[PDB]
C-alpha cells in the first residue's frame, strides 16, 4: 500500500527548514503557456509558536538593509515543492513548483492554528532593473538570447520566426519582469513564451520540445472529452507530465479521442490528509 | 487508412491531405455504395465500391493535386475493422500510383 | 454440536494472512459473526437512443453505454470477535498505526485480497472479567486481477525509467584528499581496485 | 393474487431471466421478501395570492430488494458474478409483476450463529430509465437509418504506395 | 380521434349495398382496431419487429409460469391510439382452451 | 468467438486424412481451451507469475481444508476469453482419487 509524499522547502538565512508530510498540508499549483507567472496556494496546519516565529516574521515585504549588499536573497525568501509516492521505503519523489513568498494570512481560529500562502515563480524579477543596454538591430533570436542572460535563466527557443530582423526591441524595459511581456508580444498567438521552473522557453504553439519523451497515458481518473481546443482530462499524480510535453492517448469510454497531444496548461491539487491528490491537463493537436 | 466501424450506414469526417471530406457508406442491395463530399459541396453519388480501383474517376474530381481513395479488397460492413481499410494518397503518391497501374 | 468436525469445501475458520509475509496472524482471536458488503452505482439518468435501425445493431448498442454507468465501489467487511491475551491486541493497535499495512481474509468460502483497517473499537465491562470485545473493519485497497502484464522471472521488466525529475550535485565523500581536485582523487579512487 | 387463474401445480415464483440470451441465473435461490418501491418528486412554485401550484412531476428509478438464502457456495458466486456483471440487462418476475431493464446495485452476505449450513444474503436492483420504452427494429441491415461520425483522424501509420496497390491487385 | 375502415368477420374490406367504405368514427373504431391487434402476432410486422403476441412462445409452447403470455396480450391491447388503461384481464385456461377476456377503458 | 488448433488426448497437433490443421470454431474450441488450462501447473509459464493450478501446494501436498483447490481451479477455468461465469464445482473426494467436476458457462 503505497505512501504519498509531500515537501515543502524553505531557503531560510540559517538554512533550509522542510515541512514533511506527516503534519496537514494542502497546495494547488496553476500552470500555463503564458506570460503571467505561475501561483501557488499553501495551507499549512499545525505549526507551533517556534516556527510560527521562526517563518511568519521573514515575509515582511517591507525592506530592510537599504545599503543592500547583493540582491535576490536580501530581499524574499524562496520556497520549493516536491511531490511523489514512497513503495516500501522506494521512493520516486520530484520537483513541481519553484518561487517566493508574497502573501500571508491566517485561515483558522484556535485549537488549530493554520495559514495560507501566496507564491509566485520568478518574483525577485520586479525588483531588479536592467543594467545591460538591450540589442538595437538584431534578429529574434538573438532578442532572446540577451533576455536569458539578462534574467539569468537557462533558455531554449525553437521557432520559425528565428532570421526574422527587429528594430529597437526593448528600448522601454523599466524591470526585469517586462522582458517576457516583450518576447511574447510580438508574434502572438502562434508563439508562445513562457518561463517554467528555472528555463526561458519560447516555441510555435504545435510544437514539441522533446520529440522522444512522448508519455503514453492509458489511464484516467478524470474521462477525456473534446474541449474546444484539444482534449481534456485529469490522473493521478504522474511526474511525467510537464508543460509542452507531448501525451499519446487511449481511452476506453470514449476511444473516438485517441491521438498526439501537446499540453498546454495544467493544475496540482495536492494534499497530505484529504481526498484531491491530482493532475488536470489540457491539451492541443500535435503539429 | 480510415477509422471505419460495422454499421450498415454510416459517415465519417475527417481533415486530410489539406483538405475537408465528409464520406459516406452504406448497404444498397448487394454491393455497397458511397457519397464522398467536399467544401461542403457534393462531388459524386453512389460511387460503387470494388477492390482495388480508386472511388474518383473523372480527372476534374481527383485531382489538379488532391488524392484519392482506394479499398484493397470488396467493401463488407461486417468486417470493418479485420482484414478490410481504406486508404488516403496524397497527389504523388497517387499519381505513381496510377503511373503503377497500367 | 460435536465441532471439530467441520465439512470440507467450507471450513468456517477465519484465516487472516500478511500480504508481504504471508504467515498468519491473529490465531488468538474467536469470532463471532462476519458481514461482506459490494456495492456499485448505478446510472439515474433517462438516457437516450437512435431507434430506427436494424435489430441486432441497436443490440449492440444499449450495451457499452450501459456498461459506461456501472462501476464498482469497494468492498467492505465486518467482524465482531473477543480478544483473550494481550500481545494479540498491541498486534492489532501496531498494525493500525502503520499507514502500509495490507492482509487477506478468508472466510467460509469467500477470499477478499488487499484489504486495510479503518475501524477498531475495544470495549472493556463486568461481562467479560479477563477478555475484551473487538469491533475491526477492514475495505479493499485495490481491485484483483486475473492476466496480462509482464510479470517475467528473471530481471526482465516493464523498465519504467520515468526520471525527469533532478538538480544535479556533485559530491565531496569519495575516498580521501584534502588539498587534492576531483580529478587525483577519482583517479585514485579507480586505481584502488 | 388473482389474475391468472392456471391449474398447473408446480409453477415457478420469482425468477431472475437473462434479457440478451432468455437464460435464467441463480435459479436455485431461497426467496423469503420482495419490496418494491417506486418514487416521484413534484415540483411546487409559491405563488403571491397566498396558495401554491404545481407544475410537473419527475419520476426517478424503481428499487427492488430481495432477501434470499444461498444453499450451496455455487449460489454465492453465483451472486457474486450477477453483481459484478458489467453489460448484461436483467428482466425480473415475481408473483405475477413482470420488468424489464434491472441491474444489480448491491449485496450483503451475512456470516452468524444462528445460520451456519447456508448464508443469509440481501441483494438490491435499479431500473435503467430509458425514453421509449419501446424500440422499433428493422428485420433489413440495409434498411436502416444513418448514424453520425464526426471528425476523426485519418490516422496515417502506413507503410508504402506502390507496395500495397501491387498486393491488392496482382492478389500478393 | 380515430378512423378506420370496417371489415367484416374475415380481416377483408366490407362494402355496404351502395358500395362506399365506411369510415368508422370513434368507440367502433377502438373496438375494430384493439380486435386486430390482439390477432397480429409477433415477427411479421415489417419495419417494426418484436410488436404483436407471442403465441409460439409464451403461450402454445409448454411454458413454466404463463405471466409473460398475459403481460404480452396487455401490451397488445395497449399502444392503440385511443386506449386508456385495462380494467380487467381474466386467463382462464380451462382444459386445453386457453380463454382470454378483458374490458378496456378510452378517453371516451 | 475464439479459434484453435485442434489437438488430441494427448497435446499434439492433430492432422485430418487430407493432413489439414484445422481451426476450430467456438465452444469446442472452448472446451480444448479450458481442458488445457485446468492442466497447466503453476510456476511453468514464462512471462505471467502466479498463473496456473496449484497442484503441488494446495492438492498433493496435506491441507486441511480443500477449498484453496476449489478457489484456484475455478480462477483457471476463468482468464479464458470466453467464459463468464462457473456454474458447478463438486470437489467429491472417495478413494484415493480428487474427484473434481465443473460446468462452465458460455457467451455462446
Amino acid at each position: 500500500m503505497k505512501k504519498r509524499i509531500l515537501r515543502v522547502t524553505f531557503n531560510m538565512p540559517y538554512g533550509p527548514e522542510v515541512i514533511r508530510e506527516d503534519l496537514d498540508v494542502r497546495v494547488r499549483i496553476m500552470k500555463a503557456a503564458l506570460r503571467i507567472q505561475n501561483r501557488a496556494t499553501m495551507e499549512i496546519f499545525g505549526l507551533t509558536t517556534q516556527l510560527r516565529e521562526s517563518l511568519l516574521s521573514q515575509f515582511t515585504a517591507w525592506k530592510h538593509r537599504q545599503r543592500q549588499v547583493g540582491r535576490e536573497d536580501e530581499l524574499m525568501i524562496k520556497v520549493s515543492v516536491e511531490a511523489g509516492y514512497s513503495d516500501q521505503g522506494r521512493e520516486q519523489v520530484s520537483r513541481v513548483f519553484v518561487g517566493e513568498v508574497a502573501i500571508v494570512d491566517i485561515i483558522s481560529p484556535p485549537p488549530d492554528i493554520g495559514i495560507r500562502i501566496q507564491c509566485y515563480t520568478r518574483q525577485i524579477d520586479r525588483t531588479k532593473t536592467i543594467r545591460n543596454m538591450p540589442p538595437a538591430n538584431t534578429t529574434f533570436v538573438k532578442f532572446v538570447e540577451w533576455g536569458a542572460n539578462e534574467m539569468g535563466l537557462n533558455f531554449i527557443c525553437d521557432t520559425s520566426y528565428n532570421d526574422q530582423v527587429l528594430k529597437n526591441p526593448g528600448r522601454s524595459i523599466t524591470v526585469a519582469s517586462a522582458i517576457l511581456a516583450s518576447i511574447q508580444d510580438m508574434y502572438m498567438p502562434d508563439v508562445a513564451a513562457f518561463v517554467d521552473d528555472d528555463i526561458l522557453i519560447v516555441k510555435d504553439r504545435d510544437k514539441v520540445i522533446r520529440p522522444d519523451e512522448v508519455t503514453n497515458v492509458n489511464s484516467f481518473v478524470g474521462i477525456p472529452s473534446w474541449s474546444e481546443w484539444g482534449v481534456e482530462f485529469q490522473c493521478l499524480f504522474e511526474p511525467s507530465i510537464r508543460v509542452a510535453g507531448g501525451v499519446a492517448v487511449e481511452s476506453l469510454m470514449n476511444p473516438s479521442v485517441n491521438g498526439n497531444y501537446v499540453i498546454t496548461a495544467l493544475e496540482y491539487d495536492l494534499a497530505s490528509r484529504d481526498r484531491p491528490f491530482y493532475i488536470k491537463v489540457m491539451g492541443s493537436p500535435a503539429a | 487508412k480510415i477509422p471505419l466501424t460495422a454499421v450498415p450506414n454510416q459517415a465519417i469526417s475527417f481533415n486530410a491531405g489539406s483538405s475537408y471530406w465528409k464520406i459516406r457508406l452504406y448497404q444498397n442491395m448487394d454491393m455497397m455504395n458511397a457519397d464522398i463530399s467536399r467544401d461542403g459541396v457534393i462531388v459524386c453519388h453512389g460511387v460503387r465500391c470494388f477492390g482495388g480501383i480508386p472511388l474518383l474517376q473523372y480527372s476534374h474530381q481527383y485531382r489538379p493535386d488532391y488524392g484519392n481513395f482506394v479499398f484493397d479488397r470488396d467493401a463488407d460492413w461486417t468486417l470493418f475493422g479485420d482484414g478490410i481499410n481504406l486508404f488516403y494518397l496524397d497527389g504523388a503518391e497517387f499519381a505513381e500510383y496510377q503511373a503503377l497501374a497500367t | 454440536m460435536n465441532s471439530f468436525l467441520k465439512s470440507i469445501l467450507n471450513t468456517p475458520t477465519l484465516t487472516i494472512r500478511d500480504d508481504v509475509t504471508k504467515l498468519p496472524v491473529w490465531k488468538s482471536l474467536q469470532v463471532k459473526k462476519v458481514e461482506i458488503y459490494s456495492p456499485a452505482s448505478v446510472v439515474s439518468k433517462p438516457l437516450a437512443t437512435k431507434d430506427q435501425t436494424e435489430a441486432q445493431v441497436y443490440t449492440e448498442a444499449l450495451d457499452i453505454d450501459v456498461k459506461n454507468g456501472k462501476i464498482i465501489q469497494p468492498v467492505r467487511l465486518r467482524i465482531n470477535a473477543i480478544c483473550p491475551d494481550l500481545s494479540t491486541v498491541e498486534s492489532i493497535m501496531n498494525a493500525f498505526n502503520d499507514n502500509t499495512s495490507t492482509f487477506a481474509i478468508t472466510s467460509k468460502s469467500i477470499l477478499a485480497d488487499k484489504m486495510a483497517i479503518m475501524t477498531l473499537d475495544v470495549d472493556q465491562s463486568p461481562d467479560m472479567l479477563n477478555a475484551a470485545e473487538i469491533n475491526m473493519e477492514f475495505e479493499q485497497v485495490e481491485p484483483p486481477v486475473l492476466n496480462k502484464f509482464d510479470p517475467a522471472f528473471p530481471q526482465d521488466s516493464p523498465t519504467y525509467g520515468v526520471q525527469i525529475q533532478s538538480l544535479s550535485d556533485a559530491n565531496l565523500l569519495d575516498l580521501g584528499a584534502i588539498g587534492d581536485s576531483i580529478s587525483s582523487a577519482a583517479k585514485s579512487l579507480y586505481n584502488r581496485v | 393474487m388473482l389474475g391468472i387463474f392456471t391449474s398447473l401445480l408446480s409453477s415457478r415464483s420469482f425468477s431472475i431471466v437473462d434479457q440478451n440470451t432468455n437464460q435464467l441465473v441463480a435459479a436455485d435461490l431461497r426467496i423469503s421478501r420482495v419490496n418494491t418501491r417506486f418514487s416521484s418528486v413534484g415540483q411546487r412554485h409559491m405563488l403571491e395570492d397566498g396558495t401554491t401550484k404545481m407544475d410537473s412531476r419527475t419520476i426517478h428509478p424503481m428499487e427492488i430488494i430481495v432477501e434470499v438464502f444461498c444453499p450451496s457456495i455455487d449460489v454465492v458466486d453465483q451472486i457474486n458474478q450477477l453483481l459484478l456483471d458489467r453489460d448484461t440487462l436483467y428482466k425480473v418476475i415475481t408473483r405475477g409483476m413482470v420488468f424489464e431493464r434491472m441491474m444489480c446495485t448491491s449485496e450483503a452476505l451475512n456470516q452468524t450463529p444462528d445460520m451456519i449450513s447456508a448464508t443469509p444474503a440481501r441483494l438490491t436492483f435499479s431500473q435503467v430509465l430509458v425514453q421509449n420504452p419501446k424500440p422499433i427494429m428493422f428485420r433489413n441491415a440495409g434498411d436502416s437509418s444513418m448514424i453520425d461520425r464526426g471528425l476523426a483522424l485519418a490516422e496515417d501509420v502506413v507503410g508504402s504506395a506502390g507496395d500495397l496497390f501491387d498486393y491488392a491487385v496482382n492478389g500478393v | 380521434s380515430t378512423s378506420t375502415i370496417r371489415t367484416g368477420t374475415n380481416n377483408d374490406i366490407l362494402l355496404d349495398d351502395n358500395g362506399n367504405m365506411v369510415i368508422l368514427r370513434d368507440v367502433e373504431a377502438c373496438a375494430q382496431d384493439v380486435r386486430a391487434a390482439m390477432l397480429m402476432r409477433t415477427g411479421e410486422n415489417i419495419f417494426d419487429v418484436n410488436s404483436g403476441v407471442g403465441y409460439f412462445e409464451y403461450i402454445f409452447s409448454p411454458q413454466k409460469s404463463y405471466d409473460d403470455a398475459r403481460k404480452s396480450i396487455a401490451d397488445a391491447i395497449l399502444s392503440s391510439p385511443d386506449v386508456t388503461g385495462i380494467e380487467q384481464l381474466d386467463i382462464d385456461i380451462t382444459g386445453e382452451v386457453f380463454g382470454v377476456d378483458a374490458k378496456v377503458i378510452t378517453i371516451h
